[PDB]
């Protein structure tokens, strides 16, 4: 009924036609970050700022699962 | 009272010859299939008139077709004449049903 | 039904026309700023206007003044043209100063028999401020300049204005008379640039027959007509509408070509250069006029063949009653010339000498549909500065004067006269006013000094908004035709007056 | 079915009059500014007297019904002094409450008001002249028409209108020996013309009809021919078929068409009267066609014209075209073929010296609006010389007669006493309201103005002179020409009293609830 | 008095600011996406502007105004329309200022479209001439800034497509303004992108053969705005019966003139047809257009009135409504028409290079999806848009902001060189620039405050030496990468703020 529960399900069922793993999860840092991401525009950050920043940081984890 | 009949009896006149024509125009579409499938294997005839002309393929099935339509046309010829007759009966029924009565 | 008495309807009456006064002379002006147009009937849909004409029309008002109001300004567009907008805030001026003398008790009565004359003490000082330029055809030339661009402006057009300002005055140039719109042949055409307008010097036929019939015809044969080919006009050379058999509605159409072949026979029985036709010319006897090698005008115009019957001198053939007796327009060369995007067949040395055919070039209606208006309203203006050319000094320097006259008249005479004329010239002293205001200058000065102007009197020097303050009125543009004025003058002058005799409005409402 | 309670609804009553007649107090004479109308199906419009106003605006209350009932007598007859008993009998009407404010009968008030218009009728009866003559009253209708042609349409009295005013009343006047009927003289406008376009029109003014202008525009005899038959084969303004079955009919029609108009223009003529009023209309075709023939043929008649035209003349009228005789023929003293306006047809004016049983005179406007202005002016300077030729006589008007009249009154009440003092003071007070409010209505000070012809009054008595109606720096109504029918006022003075005493009439003001539903 | 129209004018300036704010959030890549709810009961995700004006609104006029105004910067451009919202505002910021100080809307007005000229000056030489005539440069700077820009998906896999089509309608080394006229977007139902191409004569929508030619090559194109089949009595033809022999007799007439009319047509030289729709005609009878398709004229039917206007203006194929009204004039000449199937779903006809007025080109958008075809469809047009407004404006100007944020700063002082009442106008007016890229600025994060106060700096010093660039978003040098934009583009959002304002600056 959210416009929000509008993107998500669609992403965690995108993640569950894939694979049956994430597709509960997904939806769990989908609702993380922005939390967290949520202070930090309302601290000084611009929501544009870090964003390309957490793509970058989800990077290092592939960067790490590489490794 | 006979006002009310021409009105009904010019109405299923004009009425008569409308009909069979979709008999024609499905016939019609029947020499279609044939004016397809002719090459003219056999010589093609319209006959129109006490005279059989020499008839032409090419010219046959244009011919049919607009046999076809003109026909087809003729379907609404009478259903405009359709309600015309039928119309000038009803109006005058009640009057002329009692006119007959009283 | 209802009585509406004195001053609450008083109030009403002005307080609308009060209202309607103003954001009429917020537009008027050249720095005259805009309102926004408001059709409410569909949503919104607007313009913006410096029009009071198109405000009347989005925005219906109810005022008795108004409704009044609004037919002068609007009969001050159907004579005046420009200057609507401009009688609108003429009375505007008085009735707020008639506010005051109306909450002051005073009788409209009194400003009835007050500013009346006060209206008339400025009248002749106003035909004072009359100055003639006709005083050469070159300066009456250069009064067809002065006040040309005078009445475009504030009709909303600049760009395509000075093109105007420059082709109509010729036009209307070779009038030297009366100012003749029979003479002044109107078109204004689609297509075309801003710099495509063109006047023809003759009659013009803007349709084109082009290559199916005769082009380029000198020593014009030209016959106007009503002459149906298709029609079955008088002379009926066939089987009319009438019963002979049943089937006569089919038979109607077979003697139609004999009944066309022997009407060109009577059209070449004439004997022609041209045959211009205000209705149908069918496909076949059209080259049977090009049998008779004539160029084949069909369906031609109601008015513009008219002219072109007034001004090259053609007789229409009226249904065609005359096969040889009906005359024959001649014009020295007739032709067809390509302007903007279409050929135009042009009429040249046609027998009416005042005669012209304008043409304007709209790159769309947009620019074809607002401008000529506009052209039009200098040239009634014109018109009547053809006949007396003159001007009023411009920028209230007419103003001053006649409201420092009125109120030089004032101050000797005060009965309930000056009372009212006292609170008279103000209105001729409150129109720069708005001028400055519209252009946003402290008026209050620069009208002390054109005060202190016409105090001292004054005629070369006015408040010019353009610079925005004070300046020359040499005839530059800035001094301005006499006879918008006194028409505006006229008009306003009255309609407080006469609405004053109306605190009396009564409503079957 | 609540029910006011006398006084109350007097009370109720008086607050009717105040308004409407107060909207007569800044309208009263060209001083006063004359009243607008406005309509909820959206007509704004110009008003005049009481009765255009007061019938144009509609009356909510008996006492505002009365108005238009009270005032209809009034314009009828004179003309002018409509709009004054409104003021006036408001006036009065504020006075009897007044009375009874001041605690006296409604009864009384109403009574010695009734012949204290007497002594203000005998008053009246002096003043000025109880004569007139014919070359005098040219002069005074002269004067009549000027502050009639000058007071509402244009304020430029034309002399022709004036002049017009004079000799067609006269006519049916002069036929009726010093009685004149207002339905016979009758005043029509018809624009296209000018307000300087005015006739005087003793018969009937029809557009001639030309189905054909060039086939012979004429007017024959001096004399009318007025047909419910046809001088051109005929047909009731309505539409007739033309056609023809095979292409030969097409041949013998146009015969047929002349066959018979020579043939009416035989019996029509052999009737009288070659111009002949064919009540039918019939083809603008073949009525050119009998054009052609001869003798410009009307057709597309209205039914009324030929029996009003008829009567006028006092002759009949063909009903059938083998019926034929003059007297069923018009009687036009002339027939005149007469281009209307510059703009447009020439008509026939039948100008009817034979018998004119109606008298239509002639008017035309650059506008609707002035021509029916110009009426407005027209009809009522015909109405006072109406009266005015049944009896000569006329009183300085303006405020003279009021300032005077009052006077008489007034000053008979302390002759009267008891009620009727009262009844004479409370009386004749409403006279001066109008020289008071025309003063009003003027840029004057009215109580200071009134004071003026006052003093007069105490200086000289009855003045044909007086205050200024046209708001001239000198006062008369000499100088001013301010005179009107000593009926007329009288007239007048008949009429304010008598609403009070309609006002009375019985005891019930009560309502089943019904009383204005 | 005034009071009213001031309120309106008050009014005005709070109601289209108000409007023009929340896509200054949205401005830019770095702008964000808007979720548009309406009376539709549905939330559209949208970062452009231009259509949120379309998409969603109230109506009020000066809010119309913006409706209004980056409409016409579609056409205009269709290039920094969303950026003409940003400038309109910006101006309108600084108006109550003068309003509250008073300033006169004459005055206000004046001062301003003469400054825009007095910027554009300044404005102009920020800009870089690139050659027109150079495809190469012309493909180079609009790649650039098509990769300066929004969409290169396609656009720069088009931009071979775009800009030669444009060369092709490209006449003079100054490459005009290229109007996109003759140049005909057609798509194809799935096709490629690489079925995708440009068209040098038109593609045409499906075919009439019945006996009719398929390939007819010089063709000489018929238009036909008359009907061929007779006038529609009954149904397409001729008939008066209520009795056979009433039919018999008269169905002689319809059948032999139709083929007559037919005829003559072929007669008048007519190797392809136009017919407009049955609905723009009276009809054709298939059957005698059989007769006519055995006239071996190429027979396209039912086309629209716009393509048959297209066709008539493009190649030349001017309106024919009777046999006398065709004429080589009204008939254009195809030198090969013939239909093709291929590379995507089913056929639309191909008239292969054709006689044009001035050069008619066409462009075919196939591909993966019809989505992917749109996917080409709004790359082509802004690739042609920025091609249109850097073949109209040669000088290239830097994007993020920076010419402003070099102009404003200039134009202060220059309205400060003014002096009078008005050179405060100009300075606010100069003003109301660097806050646009400054929201750019924060769209891409940071601090403008900060950045723009720099910035203006750097754009006093090497006036490009830094600037606002996407890749960061923020102080570089917009040269270095290169964010740039047609002269145009930029010169295009300017005027309809100092337009749109000016009128609205005067308005009651």
């Amino acid at each position: 009924e959210h416009p929000a529960a509008k993107v998500l399900c669609e992403l965690a069922d995108l993640q569950d036609k894939e694979v049956g793993d994430g597709t509960t999860s997904v939806v769990i840092i989908a609702a993380e970050l922005l939390k967290n991401a949520d202070e930090l525009v309302k601290q000084k950050i611009h929501p544009t700022s870090v964003i390309s920043g957490y793509r970058l940081a989800c990077k290092e984890a592939v960067r790490y699962i590489n490794e | 009272v006979e006002k009310y009949q021409q009105l009904q009896k010019d109405l299923s006149k004009s009425m008569s010859g409308r009909q069979k024509l979709e008999a024609q125009l499905t016939e019609n579409n029947i020499v279609k299939e044939e004016l397809a499938l002719l090459d003219g294997s056999n010589v093609v005839f319209k006959l129109l008139g006490p005279v059989l002309v020499k008839q032409e393929l090419g010219e046959a099935r244009a011919t049919v077709g607009k046999r076809l339509d003109y026909i087809t046309a003729e379907i609404k010829r009478y259903e405009s004449q359709l309600r015309d007759l039928e119309r000038q009966s009803e109006q005058q029924r009640e009057t002329l049903a009692q006119l007959q009565q009283e | 039904a209802d009585e509406e008495r004195a001053e609450t309807a008083r109030l009403t009456s002005f307080i609308g026309a009060i209202a309607i006064g103003d954001l009429v002379k917020s537009t008027l002006g050249p720095k005259g700023m805009d309102k926004i147009l408001l059709s409410s009937g569909r949503d919104a849909s607007l313009m913006v206007t410096n029009d009071g004409a198109t405000i009347l029309k989005n925005i219906g008002v109810d005022n008795p003044a108004a409704k009044v109001l609004v037919d002068m300004s609007r009969v001050q567009d159907d004579e005046v043209g420009d200057g609507t907008t401009s009688v609108t805030v003429l009375a505007a001026e008085l009735l707020r100063e008639a506010e005051s003398l109306i909450a002051k008790k005073i009788h409209p009565q009194t400003i009835i028999a007050g500013w009346r004359e006060a209206t008339k003490a400025a009248r002749e000082a106003l035909l004072s401020s009359a100055v003639d330029h006709g005083s050469d055809e070159v300066k009456f030339r250069q009064d067809l300049m002065n006040i040309a661009g005078t009445t475009l402006s504030s009709k909303l057009l600049t760009h395509h204005k000075d093109h105007f300002t420059k082709l109509a005055v010729e036009a209307v140039l070779r009038l030297k008379g009366s100012g003749n719109l029979e003479a002044i042949h109107i078109i204004k055409k689609l297509g075309g640039s801003l710099a495509d307008s063109y006047l023809d010097e003759g009659f013009l036929l803007d349709k084109k027959i082009g290559v199916n019939q005769p082009k380029r015809i000198e020593n014009a044969k030209i016959l106007i007509a009503n002459t149906g080919m298709d029609t079955d006009k008088i002379k009926i050379f066939g089987s009319r509408v009438r019963v002979d058999s049943t089937a006569k509605v089919a038979e109607i159409e077979h003697a139609e070509k004999e009944k066309m072949k022997e009407k060109v026979e009577r059209i070449l029985k004439h004997g022609i250069n041209c045959f211009i036709n205000r209705q149908l010319i069918y496909n076949y006897p059209e080259q049977l006029f090009g049998a008779a090698g004539v160029m084949a005008i069909e369906h031609a115009d109601f008015a513009g063949v008219e002219r072109l019957a007034l001004v090259t001198g053609g007789e229409i053939a009226s249904t065609f009653d005359h096969p040889e007796l009906v005359k024959l327009g001649s014009c020295k060369l007739i032709e067809e010339v390509m302007i903007g995007e279409d050929k135009l067949i042009h009429f040249s040395g046609v027998a009416l000498g005042e005669a012209c055919t304008i043409v304007l070039r709209g790159a769309t209606q947009q620019i074809l549909d607002e401008a000529e208006r506009s052209l039009h309203d200098a040239l009634c203006v014109l018109a009547q500065t053809v006949k007396d050319s003159r001007t009023v000094y411009g920028g209230g320097c007419s103003e001053m004067l006649m409201a420092h006259a009125v109120t030089q008249l004032a101050n000797r005479t005060p009965g309930k006269e000056a009372v009212a004329m006292e609170s008279y010239a103000k209105a001729l002293r409150m129109l720069p006013t708005i001028i400055a205001d519209n252009a946003g200058y402290d008026s209050a000065d620069l009208v002390a000094q054109l005060r202190a102007a016409h105090s001292e009197g004054n005629t070369t020097a006015g408040l010019d908004m353009r610079e925005g303050t004070i300046g020359d009125m040499a005839i530059l543009g800035i001094t301005e035709s006499f006879q918008v004025k006194r028409q505006v003058l006229l008009s306003a002058a009255e309609a407080a007056e006469v609405i004053l005799r109306v605190d009396n409005i009564i409503k079957a409402a | 079915k609540s029910r006011l309670m006398g006084l109350e609804a007097l009370k109720s009553h008086i607050m009717a009059a105040k308004a409407v007649a107060n909207t007569m107090r800044t309208s009263l004479g060209p001083n006063g500014l004359d009243k607008m109308m406005v309509d909820k199906d959206g007509d704004v419009t110009v008003t005049n007297d009481g009765a255009t106003i007061l019938s144009m605006m509609d009356v909510d209350h008996q006492i505002a019904k009365l108005m238009v009932e009270l005032s209809k007598s009034q314009d009828d007859e004179i003309g002018d002094g409509t709009t004054g008993v409104v003021v006036l009998a408001g006036a009065l009407l504020e006075e009897a409450e007044q009375l009874l404010d001041r605690g006296i009968h409604p009864i009384r008030i109403a009574d010695g008001y009734e012949q204290a218009a007497r002594v203000a009728i005998e008053h009246l009866d002096k003043i000025s002249d109880s004569v007139l003559v014919d070359i005098k009253d040219t002069e005074p209708l002269i004067q009549t028409a000027k502050t009639t042609l000058g007071s509402k349409v244009v304020n430029s009295c034309h002399r022709q209108m004036a002049e017009i005013a004079v000799n067609a009343v006269l006519t049916v006047a002069d036929m009726e020996r010093r009685d004149v009927d207002f339905e016979l003289i009758k005043v029509e406008g018809k624009v296209g013309g000018r307000l300087e376009d005015t006739k005087l029109i003793k018969g009937v003014i029809v557009d001639k009809d030309f189905s054909h202008p060039q086939m012979p525009k004429k007017v024959e005899d001096a004399k009318i021919a007025i047909l419910t038959c046809p001088f051109e084969p005929p047909k009731p303004k309505t539409k007739h078929k033309l056609d023809v079955t095979s292409v030969e009919d097409y041949k013998a029609l146009q015969k047929y068409e002349k066959e018979k108009f020579e043939e009416m223009i035989q019996q029509i003529k052999e009737t009288g009267a070659n111009l002949a009023i064919c009540q039918w209309g019939f083809d603008d075709e073949a009525n050119h066609l009998l054009l052609q023939n001869n003798l410009p043929a009307v057709r597309w008649v209205g039914g009324p014209e030929i029996e009003l035209i008829a009567i006028a003349t006092g002759g009949r009228i063909v009903p059938r075209f083998s019926e034929l005789t003059a007297e069923k023929l018009g009687f036009a003293g002339l027939v005149q073929e007469i281009s209307f306006g510059t703009t447009k047809d020439k008509m026939l004016v039948i100008e009817q010296c034979k018998n004119s049983r109606a008298v239509t005179i002639f008017i035309r406007g650059g506008n609707k609006m002035i021509i029916e202005e110009a009426k407005r002016s027209l009809h009522d300077a015909l109405c006072v010389i109406r009266n005015l030729i049944r009896d000569n006589r006329v009183v300085y008007g303006g405020g003279a007669a009021e300032i005077s009249c009052a006077l008489a009154v007034s000053q008979e009440a302390d002759k009267c006493p008891t009620l009727e003092q009262y009844a004479m003071r409370a009386f004749a007070d409403a006279l001066e309201v109008i020289p008071m409010a025309l003063s009003e209505n003027s840029g004057m000070n009215p109580i200071q103005t009134m004071t003026e012809v006052r003093a007069r009054q105490v200086k000289e008595m009855n003045p044909a002179l007086g205050i200024d109606c046209l708001h001239k720096g000198t006062n008369d109504m000499k100088q001013q020409h301010v005179i009107e029918t000593l009926i007329g006022k009288k007239q007048q003075i008949s009429l304010a009293t008598q609403m009070v005493r309609m006002i009375l009439k019985i005891d019930d003001i009560r309502k089943p609830g019904e009383s204005e539903e | 008095d005034r009071d009213k129209p001031a309120q309106i004018r008050f009014s005005n300036i709070s109601a289209a600011k108000a409007v023009a704010d929340a896509i200054r959030t949205s401005l830019g890549p770095k702008g964000m996406d808007k979720m548009i709810q309406d009376g539709k009961g549905d939330v559209t995700i949208t970062n452009d502007g231009a259509t949120i004006l379309k998409q969603m609104q109230v109506l009020h006029p000066a809010a119309r105004m913006l409706v209004e105004l980056s409409k016409a910067q579609d056409i205009e451009a269709g290039d920094g329309t969303t950026s003409v919202v940003i400038i309109a505002g910006s101006l309108l910021d600084s108006c109550t200022k003068l309003l509250q100080k008073g300033i006169h809307p004459t005055i206000i007005s004046e001062s301003f479209q003469k400054a825009l000229e007095k910027g554009i000056e300044i404005l102009t030489d920020m800009s870089r001439p690139v050659e027109l005539s150079d495809r190469e440069t012309l493909l180079n700077s609009a790649t650039t800034s098509l990769n300066s820009k929004v969409v290169s998906q396609y656009s720069s896999l088009l931009s071979p497509m775009s800009v030669n089509a444009v060369m092709k309608v490209i006449d003079p080394a100054t490459a005009t303004s290229v109007d996109l006229r003759d140049i005909k977007i057609v798509k194809k139902l799935g096709g490629t992108i690489d079925d995708c191409e440009l068209v040098e004569g038109l593609v045409l929508t499906q075919k009439v053969s019945n006996s009719g030619i398929t390939r007819v090559e010089k063709a000489k194109i018929g238009l036909i705005q008359f009907c061929l089949s007779a006038p529609k009595t009954d149904m397409d033809n001729q008939i008066v019966v209520s009795d056979y022999a009433q039919m018999d007799r008269v169905l002689r007439e319809e059948r032999a003139y139709i083929l007559n009319l037919v005829k003559q047509i072929k007669k008048t030289g007519c190797n392809v047809l136009l017919i407009q729709k049955s609905i723009l005609r009276d009809a054709l009878s298939d059957l005698a257009l059989h007769f006519l398709n055995k006239m071996k004229i190429m027979v396209i039917k039912d086309i629209e009135r716009e393509d048959i206007e297209f066709i008539c203006k493009t190649i030349g194929t001017k309106p024919v409504a009777h046999i006398d009204q065709f004429t080589a004039d009204m008939l254009g000449s195809a030198e090969l028409a013939e239909e093709v199937n291929l590379n995507g779903s089913g056929k639309l006809l191909k008239i292969t290079g054709c006689a044009s007025p001035g050069k008619t080109v066409t462009i075919v958008v196939r591909g993966s999806n019809k989505l992917v075809i749109e996917e080409a469809e709004r790359s082509i047009h802004d690739a042609l848009c920025v091609i249109r407004c850097l073949v109209k404006k040669r000088a290239l100007i830097a994007g993020g902001g920076a010419p402003e944020i070099e102009l404003a700063l200039r134009l202060t002082e220059y309205s400060r060189t003014l002096s009078g009442m008005e050179s405060y106008c100009v300075r606010a007016f100069a003003d109301a620039m660097e806050v646009i890229p400054s929201t750019l600025a924060e769209n891409a994060g940071l601090n403008p405050i900060s950045t723009v106060t720099e910035l203006r700096n750097r754009h006093a010093q090497g006036e490009k030496t830094a600037g606002i660039n996407v890749r960061k978003g923020g102080i570089s040098n917009i040269l270095e990468e290169l964010v740039v934009q047609p002269l145009l583009v930029s010169v295009s959002a300017l005027t309809l703020a100092t337009e749109t304002v000016r009128s609205i600056l005067k308005i009651d």
